[PDB]
RNA sequence: GAAGCAGAAUUCGGUAAGCGUUGGAUUGUUCACCCACUAAUAGGGAACGUGAGCUGGGUUUAGACCGUCGUGAGACAGGUUA
RNA sequence: AGGGAAGUCGGCAAAAUAGAUCCGUAACUUCGGGAAAAGGAUUGGCUCUAAGGGUUGGGCACGUGCGUGCGGUUAACAACCAACUUAGAACUGGUACGGACAGGGGGAAUCUGACUGUCUAAUUAAAACAUAGCAUUGCGAUGGCCAGAAAGUGGUGUUGACGCAAUGUGAUUUCGUAGCCAAAUGGAUUAACGAGAUUCCCACUGUCCCUAUCUACUAUCUAGCGAAACCACAGCCAAGGGAACGGGCUUGGCAAAAUCAGCGGGGAAAGA
RNA sequence: GGAGACGACGGCGGGGGCCCCGGGCAGAGUUCUCUUUUCUUCUUAACGGUCUAUCACCCUGGAAACAGUUUGUCUGGAGAU
RNA sequence: GAAGCCAGAGGAAACUCUGGUGGAGGCUCGCAGCGGUUCUGACGUGCAAAUCGAUCGUCAAAUCUGAGCAUGGGGGCGAAA
């Protein structure tokens, strides 16, 4: 859910995943040479946090 | 200081030429062309803070006003005051002209 | 040489080793399967019927930890590190 | 050169970063840190400007250089003397401006030990040991733990439970698209620290495509000096030589003095 | 009773020596050009006399409107300035 | 850049914030010293029966080190290999 990501990364206002990773990289300082964002490393961090139980997500059970 | 000065003269480490800077200052269209030859999201400061004089992007307005005091910026200003070297000057050096009828 | 083998592309077979038979990804693994380029990416011997060119795994002196067994010294179904 | 890990078990090695001034710096955290995080701007010379100090010295009335009784805080003034920093500005050379030297590559994670520290002199520096912290047991002196052959023997003991001795463990923490209960939190998915082990990203490059060139010291040749290992005898192969082994035998091929630099197939060669 | 007689570390202050700058005498070097230049000597022991040197102590006096004061906040009616 | 201290702004006070001062730590970079991580390193009948080079760890202390003395093999000593 979107608000879970908002309280997870203290960030808001993205329209797509590329913008989300760019703002996350600029906020966390994940920058390459010239201040270019480290979108690959930030995506790796997001995927690792998703798997390691740091971002809240679950699959709802089917109703009877 | 110059970063990785050993490979400074390689073709992949080339910088923009001073006559190109002259044409960018004179006509905005060439400068716009040089802008779509780059990607805006990977530029320092998202391409908003750009010095045509030094042909360089910067992360912040305070960084731009910072470099304008520096002697690289003043050397670029001095070189543009003397004028860049062109093919017209190359022909005038040997006394060559172009006949177009 | 033969084939409903029109052509194009081939399939099966014969003489032939003259001449070639590549570049990579993958070690939570019998490293064997994938990808592309290519004319094509054929298979073997001279080691493996024991055995001093170089270097990774089987592989295991002395240090150390975990798992199983044993009262214990220790041994191992084993796993890791130098 | 161009490419940039295509090399390799594995980025081994090498390259790249590096001083200082300024801008700026995330998660996590035991709130101390992380942090020089990350990511950027600048650095020469010359001519100037500005700021930052020390020492000496006040007017009357008397007695006669001091004693008084006064009067004043524009000394906010003069004279003399002195050194190193900091900031600002113009001009100027440039392919370089910490110009040699000197001098962090950085980041995302996982495992692991709390950390600083210690050991296998001469193959292993480590998750080993120690450490502080925690828990248990014994002892109130005619006692506990020990030592000595014995002793009118000695230690702990110049000791007395906030102590001594032996153990085990080894910091701290733990032990409903988002609810309830507990003294902000519900944690070990534990911060910092590391010549510990592992994967990846950027940068970087002769690791590679695919090699080439230069320098010094050798190797080489000369003068002088001068060993050792090893050595049954010796040294070209092919086929056969039942005991899966030929260098000497058989049958062939062959086969020409004496040498020098190299090479690592074979014989020799591993305190084998 | 004192001395002998006593840890480690930090900044501050005094003194000696060394280093640095200026003038002068003498000597030496440089000198196409420049350089009143660059360098060298210019020292004072033990032992004594004399005059002074932080701390501290003594006398007068009695401090709030508190004061003195170190780079570092200590001191004073148990008497400060 | 820890306590402690000074000044200013608040706050009824207790406290909060800002600019300084100060110089703690089995802190940290790093010269010496001590040690010994890595190199298809050099060397391998060597300079050496353990040396050389680069690189590395630590560097105010559980640091390094001299001389004198004590512990002696059924032992000693051992942050235990």
């Amino acid at each position: 859910k979107q608000h879970h990501m908002e309280r997870t990364y203290e960030l808001r206002g993205w329209k797509d995943h590329i913008e989300f990773l760019e703002m996350l990289a600029r906020k966390s300082g994940r920058l390459l040479k010239g201040g270019e964002p480290d979108v690959d490393g930030v995506a790796k961090q997001v995927l690792n946090d998703f798997m390691r139980g740091k971002i809240p997500w679950f699959t709802p059970a089917p109703e009877p | 200081g110059v970063f990785a000065k050993r490979t400074m003269t390689k073709t992949r480490r080339r910088l923009r030429d001073l006559d190109q800077i002259e044409r960018d200052l004179r006509s905005p269209r060439h400068l716009q062309q040089y802008k779509e030859t780059k990607a805006a999201e990977d530029l320092p400061g998202l391409g908003l803070y750009y010095c045509i004089e030094c042909a360089k992007w910067f992360e912040s307005e305070t960084s731009l006003v910072g470099h304008r005091k520096g002697k690289p910026h003043k050397r670029r200003l001095k070189q543009l005051k003397e004028g860049a070297y062109t093919h017209e000057e190359a022909m005038a050096a040997i006394g060559y002209r172009i006949d177009n009828g």
